[PDB]
């Protein structure tokens, strides 16, 4: 659907999971297969502000 | 009237965000007034009437 | 028992004292020794600078603006030794020889070559004569309607190194307006109070404030002979020419006999161009000259950014 | 010969703060450490009749 | 004579000298009322003490 709809951008203490997410991320993303996703260009892609 | 005089506090009330605030700031983007209170009336003891 | 007060010095001090850049490197080449040591200084500061590998070698953290300055060369007669620093200069083209003069003009060599502030031209210059022999086709290029596309603005001169024949000029082309000698010392543009029309006034919800305001320029050709004027607006320009046009008609009517129903070559009005930009909701400031014969009252413009434009047909 | 000159300075400042002032008995003042950053904040009073 | 003596006042720039001070000690001295002589005992009636 729409990309920013519930997409918390706050930083939160994320945890860093072993198994690997990155295959076909793009396609899945463009295509429409989850619903609320946001992405971030290099430019926005830091911890928010407070 | 010979006063000419008062007294009065020499420093400011301090307040500062400690941890359990700041975990609500950082996540929620709510801060409590001196969560130590409200921790003290709510969780510590059952009814502790005002 | 003292307050100690509500705010701190300590963390002023600190902020500022991150935000003052590092400072120029001087090179000391007389003694054998300095220089040696600034040359480490080099070296490691290009390891600094350039390395992706490292993090403190990554300096952008936290502009160059001073103006373009060009030279030119003129005659002692084509220009006073007293005239003021900073007056807007328009140039004219030599057909073969170029590098006698140049023959850069100025706002009252203009008034006086196209015919109170008459006295005070004269004041300044009683026989111009060479005046005429700058431009052989004044005769000419009054009718040929081509005035405007020879004289190019070069705007606010900074320095005139003084000669007997010819002068030395510096003069800004883009940029802010700005001097050299020292560590840059700024200057500011002036025009005559008279022969300058506020158009921002003349007309005169709410209507709304822009940051910037400019100053444009216009030959125009009416039967008493050509004039220039300059106008302060700030509106777009897309509108400036159009409100030019509207003060203009009662001029404009005029012309009905002068222009020729054969030869086409005539018909322009005139022509606007756009000479640079400064601080509105300010205004300018009013000084007489200083001179021998003194009496014209001049508006000065502070922060002057020049940014010359063409001349623009309006009619 | 190079000449160097003197010239005097002065300052005409007074010493001048909050608390000291008859004012300050008007309000409560507290030092909050990080002020921009709050958003907005809010006082809920429940008055029972 | 109060609202004489405070039209004047203020700051001044030299900001350096000790000023006259009453003998019996205390206060130092304000400022100069230059008079006649009639009007000097007339304002020791009005002002004793």
């Amino acid at each position: 659907m729409a990309s920013n709809e519930g997409v918390e951008n706050r930083p939160f203490p994320y945890l860093t999971v072993d198994a690997d997410l990155l295959s076909n991320l793009r396609q899945s993303a463009a295509e429409g297969l989850f619903h609320s996703f946001d992405l971030l260009v290099g430019k926005d892609a830091r911890e928010a502000g407070i | 009237e010979a006063d000419n005089q008062i007294m009065g506090p020499s420093s400011y009330a301090s307040f500062v965000v400690r941890g359990e605030n700041l975990v609500t700031a950082v996540s929620y983007g709510r801060v409590m007034r001196t969560f130590e209170h409200f921790m003290a009336r709510i969780v510590d003891s059952p009814e502790k009437a005002g | 028992m003292k307050v100690q007060g509500s705010v701190d010095r300590r963390r002023l001090q600190r902020r500022i004292a991150g935000l003052l850049p590092p400072p120029a490197r001087r090179l000391n080449i007389s003694r054998g020794s300095e220089f040696t040591r600034d040359v480490r200084g080099l070296v490691e500061e290009h390891a600094q600078a350039s390395s992706l590998s490292a993090a403190a070698v990554w300096r952008a953290g936290l502009g160059w603006r001073p103006p373009v300055f060009g030279d030119f060369l003129i005659h002692a007669s084509s220009f006073n030794n007293a005239e003021a620093t900073g007056t807007p200069l328009f140039q004219f083209k030599q057909s073969d020889p170029f590098s006698g003069v140049d023959a850069v003009f100025t706002p009252l060599s203009l008034f006086i070559l196209m015919n109170g502030l008459t006295r005070m031209a004269n004041l300044l210059y009683d026989s111009p004569a060479t005046l005429a022999d700058l431009v052989p086709d004044f005769g000419r290029l009054v009718a040929d309607r081509r005035f405007h596309n020879f004289i190019t603005p070069v705007g606010p001169l900074v320095e005139n190194i003084k000669s007997t024949y010819l002068n030395k000029i510096t003069t800004v082309v883009h940029g802010p307006v700005v001097s050299k000698a020292i560590p840059r010392s700024t200057v500011k543009v002036t025009v005559p109070q008279e022969a300058f029309v506020d158009l921002d006034a003349w007309l005169s919800g709410l209507q709304p404030c822009p940051a910037d305001a400019r100053l444009y320029v216009a030959l125009t050709y009416e039967e008493a002979g050509p004039r220039f004027t300059f106008f302060q607006s700030s509106r777009g320009h897309c509108q400036i020419m159009n409100i030019l046009r509207i003060y203009y008609s009662p001029s404009i009517m005029h012309r009905y006999a002068v222009v020729q129903p054969l030869h086409i070559e005539e018909l322009t009005f005139g022509a606007v161009a756009c000479l640079g930009t400064f601080s509105a909701t300010d205004g300018w400031r009013r000084s007489a000259f200083n001179y021998r014969g003194s009496s014209l009252p001049v508006v000065e413009i502070d922060s002057f950014y020049s940014n010359v434009s063409d001349w623009e047909v309006i009619l | 010969k190079f000449e160097v000159l003197l010239g005097v300075y002065t300052n005409a400042i007074q010493y001048v703060r909050f608390l000291e002032t008859a004012l300050a008995v008007s309000c409560v003042n507290t030092e909050f450490k990080d002020l921009s950053r709050m958003t907005d904040g809010k006082i809920q009073f429940r008055i029972s009749v | 004579l109060s609202e004489m003596v405070a039209a004047v006042s203020g700051e001044s720039v030299l900001k350096g000298v000790s000023t006259y001070t009453t003998a019996k000690g205390g206060e130092p001295v304000g400022g100069v009322f230059i008079v006649t002589d009639n009007v000097l005992r007339q304002l020791l009636t009005f002002l004793g003490e």
